[PDB]
């Protein structure tokens, strides 16, 4: 079974898979903009590790950061999930994301990619 | 702290020296204001 789930998203909902992931005894991962570095569901889970801005970069901006396929995988890995959940809206109906998730061996939390076209 | 797990630490403003040694500096740590008082050496 999963142990690790990474929520790709933020605000209200970030801290709705996280309650319902620690009240099931699951590992919690959170992703924050810098500009969310201040932001409370970045303080929420077990961990959080700035996305958007780095070596592997030009800097993806507020929203830029929420929406990126590559560094939402990177920070799965980095930690390390055996699953994730999109939350709503962002990458959550992208049938291409559910794709590079399905390339790891990570368990995207949503549909097979043949329901999201 | 820890590969976590992140202080934000913003040093707000230095005081001057108090009673028990003590320099005030205001620091914004995780957005939330803390009050140091730490000895004038």
């Amino acid at each position: 079974p999963i142990s690790k789930i990474l929520v790709a998203n933020r605000s209200e909902i970030a801290i709705r898979v996280f309650r319902a992931a620690n009240e099931l005894g699951i590992k919690t991962v959170a992703i924050w903009a810098e500009e969310d570095k201040l932001a409370l569901h970045r303080f929420k889970a077990d961990e959080s590790y700035q996305v958007g801005r780095g070596p592997h970069l030009r800097d993806l901006g507020p929203i830029e950061s929420y929406l990126s396929i590559d560094e939402v995988i990177r920070v799965a890995k980095l930690s390390g999930a055996d699953a994730i959940h999109p939350g709503y809206g962002l990458l959550s109906e992208s049938p291409e994301f559910v794709d590079a998730c399905n390339k790891a061996g990570i368990i995207f939390i949503g549909p097979k990619a043949d329901t999201m076209r | 702290i820890e590969k976590g797990k992140t202080l934000v630490i913003v040093n707000q403003a230095v005081s001057a020296t108090d009673s028990q040694g003590m320099v005030t500096v205001f620091f914004e740590l995780n957005g939330q204001p803390r009050r140091i008082k730490v000895p004038d050496r």
